[PDB]
């Protein structure tokens, strides 16, 4: 989960009354512009890239229908149900899957940084981050299962995968330091973090190269 | 102490010191901290060896006491090895039955070697019972007619040990052993229509009948278990003092002397005490109460079968029948697909025999015994194939088990102790059978594959499999740097297995480590 | 052709799979299109080398008597030219350089 | 089964569907059908076929509709006795294969 920003609504927002219009008398073809300047083409949650997709009211219209014309209240998320299918995580498996969840139990991207709660394991695993305690605990579990980014075996098995591809390529640096000059050396690490930006699943690749949040 | 001399002060002499000393030593045993039953004396066997047999010249095999494997791509060497076991332990199952009887006997015209200059064949084996009886022999043998000398058998040790569980059980009832065969014949039809109908099967020991036959016999179950049915809907002791109205009352009004009608009294009498004598006769062991025996079986099928939640017994128009719970919904067993049925008529025959052989157990699964199993994956898909060896294990804790496969899932769930190599030298022979190098027990199937079996992980038939190794060699001998004979590769790659596709991600990682981090390291030391 | 994640009996047409399977490697195949794990996770062994990455980083990168313990372990059970002892060490190695470089930071 | 009974006699029959097990447990109907469609080139595009059975013990029965099959089975044979032609080959290879 990158950290995102948000920026001015789309006009036509303004242009419906709760409760008076259904959700469904909006043209949607005038909104994914602005929710792809921001993304950049990945999804919200799990950070793959988006081919069959769909925008997600993240504080639910059933139970609170006032947010329904709310510009914070939307996210590009990925997979669909006007093509069929089983879908298995992200915004269905939240409604289908979960069960129970408090909506102020969840971490949001766009308000909080989930680097104060999440760590990825070489191994392709997340774990709640080291040293946490109960109430920062309590949001990094439930965020993990409402969303199963740990139990849908194909995301597993790529995420594991793209990481375990790199690691001969991490090696050969990071022990050429006694032969670099001291400013070289940062240059040799950052042609590296350039590149991620444009990559799957950037976040994992970047807990393999870093050393610190201080960049070098 | 030393049980044969315990049995010999006993026998002669006709004594209570030396009969108490014999069941003691049968019957002792503790509770684990997991709370499973443990028996001071366990029982198992220890080696095999084969001479001048069929293409064997002379080979020796070294058993483990829990849990053996056999591998190698040989179907028929390794079928003759679990045919010559069956044939020893015939001789211990005639003994427990009957006084004399006698066992299987090797076949003159198949079983020798057919250029041995010998001209004589033998088979040998070696058991242990616990530290008072640590060895006993066997051997079966014959030869060519027309020649100079004969050769016998060598059975004497084998029969005294069956002595001992027959003559203590008449006396005082007790525990006593299993053995099972499982063939790949077991896999056949089932026929609906069962009208047969006799009154054997519900004596203790019909659990020996067919027992080494191959396949088992799931028509016997289907009648011992609608049986417990209606004997247990309604209290048969009420059929008793039933009887006991014409037999006590007729009495008091045969008036007239005549043989005709106080013959009718006469028959109804002696046949309600020839009744109760049954009734009588079942107090003499401690046989369970058919609700428990019920009861138990029912557990078991439900907990090893992944599928299979609840079965019973009802009522149609004009008979009764078997129903199951499966997936969800409610079927009769003609409704099962072939994976589901097999592995059941497994499971249910086995079952039973052991609660019919262990009546003074708390649990009756956890006697002893040896089982044989064929081919163990047959109609299962890959998920199961990495949990059948967990599910049988924990269900019957003190069975010794001997098995054969080929699968490369089921090795990644046992320990390489466990396992046997079978690798015929030109015409056959070997002398030794071998264990690998690696360790099987929670390794990655991809390395199973090439080390333990051969083969390698993509299909070298394909023009499109090697053309990612081609690309390779051409970035290497322009030193790391691209050319058109490369760009072709890259965009076919490309074009056939996708965009995002390993194959591409792997490419892409040769390019970016091979120019710039080995490039600019070189020329700016240079 | 192929069946959905889950299913009743009320699916009404058929369709094919997304990746493609003509000469693609065997542990992949199993994994995208079957839906299984490369290696048994009810067996507790296969766990190991999580809990020692974890371990590890827990105290800043360096070894000690819990780790040291966890790491003979390993190499008793799978053997001293195995993958995953070529693995673990590879982790060690890095890790210091990673460390050595924030110090002199 | 329903071509193969026609090539070798005129007015031949093929197999059926059973009362006691092939109908849905649960259905609310009480009747089963299967249908299906083959090709013999740009001259005859389309060829219809289906079978059909109900529940015992039901009060009115579904029925079959086999005419198109009986139809194209005659052109195949009734040339044949005039002059010499090729035919089609249909075959099944099951598990019970494997018995001896
Ligand atoms: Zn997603």
């Amino acid at each position: 989960m990158r950290e995102l920003a948000r920026l001015e609504r789309p006009e036509i927002l303004d242009q419906y009354i709760a409760g008076q219009n259904d959700w469904m008398e909006i043209d949607q073809s005038a909104v994914w512009p602005k929710l792809t300047e921001m993304q950049g083409g990945f999804c919200a949650y799990c950070e793959c890239r988006l081919n069959r997709c769909h925008i997600e009211h993240f504080r639910p219209r059933g139970k609170f229908p006032a947010l329904t014309f709310i510009w914070n209240n939307l996210f590009g998320s990925c997979g669909d149900s006007r093509k069929s299918g089983g879908w298995s995580r992200c915004g269905i498996y939240k409604d289908n899957g979960a069960g129970a969840y408090n909506a102020d139990d969840l971490i949001k991207p766009d308000e909080e940084n989930p680097d104060d709660y999440l760590l990825f394991l070489t191994t392709g695993e997340v774990v709640p981050a080291i040293g946490l305690t109960g109430r920062a605990l309590k949001k990094a579990q439930e965020t993990i299962r409402v969303f199963n980014l740990n139990g849908d075996i194909k995301l597993f098995g790529s995420r594991r995968t793209a990481v375990q591809a790199i690691m001969p390529n991490v090696e050969y640096l990071y022990t050429l330091l006694e032969e670099f000059d001291e400013d070289d050396w940062n240059e040799m690490l950052r042609d590296e973090l350039e590149k991620i930006e444009s990559d799957e699943y950037k976040t994992a690749l970047k807990h393999a190269w870093t050393f610190n949040q201080e960049f070098a | 102490g030393n049980l044969l001399s315990a049995f010999e002060l006993y026998q002669r002499n006709s004594v209570g010191e030396w009969f108490e000393m014999c069941r003691d030593y049968i019957q002792d045993g503790h509770v684990d901290e997991s709370g499973i039953f443990r028996p001071d004396n366990a029982f198992y066997l220890r080696r095999l060896t084969l001479k001048d047999f069929r293409r064997f010249s002379l080979l020796e095999i070294k058993l483990e006491e829990d849990l053996t494997v056999i591998i190698g791509n040989n179907g028929k060497g390794k079928t003759s090895i679990l045919y010559a076991i069956a044939k020893t332990l015939s001789w211990f199952v005639a003994n427990i039955l009957k006084e004399g009887g006698s066992g299987q006997r090797l076949s003159e015209m198949t079983d020798i070697k057919n250029d041995a200059e010998d001209r004589y064949s033998d088979v040998s084996s070696t058991f242990f019972f616990g530290k008072g009886l640590k060895s006993v022999p066997i051997r079966l043998s014959r030869s060519a007619l027309g020649t100079a000398e004969r050769r016998d058998s060598e059975v004497k040790p084998a029969k005294d040990l069956a002595d001992i569980w027959r003559v203590i059980n008449e006396v005082n009832t007790i525990n006593l052993p299993t053995f099972a065969l499982y063939n790949v014949e077991r896999s056949q039809p089932f026929n609906r229509n069962i009208k047969d109908n006799t009154g054997r099967r519900e004596e203790r020991f019909d659990a020996y009948s067919q027992t080494l036959g191959g396949a088992g016999r799931f028509d016997h179950f289907v009648e011992w278990y609608i049986y417990l049915h209606k004997r247990t809907v309604s209290d048969i002791s009420s059929s008793i003092k039933e009887l006991e109205q014409q037999v006590n009352d007729l009495q008091r009004t045969v008036d007239g002397g005549m043989v005709s009608v106080k013959s009718l009294l006469e028959q109804m009498k002696f046949k309600l005490s020839e009744a109760i004598e049954r009734n009588d006769a079942a107090v003499s062991s401690r046989v369970l109460t058919e609700s428990v025996q019920k009861s138990i079986v029912e557990k078991a099928i439900c907990s090893v079968v992944p599928s299979i939640s609840n079965i019973w017994v009802e009522m149609i128009t004009g008979s009764d029948l078997v129903k199951v719970t499966n997936d969800g919904h409610d079927v009769t067993i003609d409704q099962l697909s072939d994976g589901q049925r097999v592995f059941l008529s497994l499971v249910a025959d086995l079952a039973r025999r052991m609660v019919m052989l262990n009546p003074l157990l708390e649990n009756p699964l956890e006697g002893r015994g040896i089982v044989l199993i064929d081919e163990i994956e047959l109609h299962l898909h890959p998920k199961w194939q990495q949990e059948v060896i967990l599910n049988l294990r924990s269900a019957f804790p003190n069975i010794q088990f001997i098995i054969t496969t080929h699968s490369p899932i089921v090795l990644s769930t046992i320990e390489k102790r466990c396992i046997r190599e079978f690798e015929p030298n030109d015409d056959g022979d070997q002398s030794f059978l071998d264990s690998p190098d690696m360790q099987t027990k929670g390794s990655e199937n991809a390395q199973i594959l090439e080390q333990v079996m051969n083969v390698h992980s993509t299909p070298p038939g394909i023009a499109e499999s090697h053309w990612l190794g081609n690309f390779e060699l051409l970035l290497l001998d322009n030193s790391g740097e691209l050319d058109n004979h490369s760009q072709v590769l890259y965009d076919q790659i490309k074009a056939h297995f996708g965009i995002d596709s390993i194959e591409l991600k792997k490419a892409d990682s040769l390019i970016r480590i091979n120019k710039m981090k080995n490039k600019l390291n070189k020329i700016r030391a240079e």
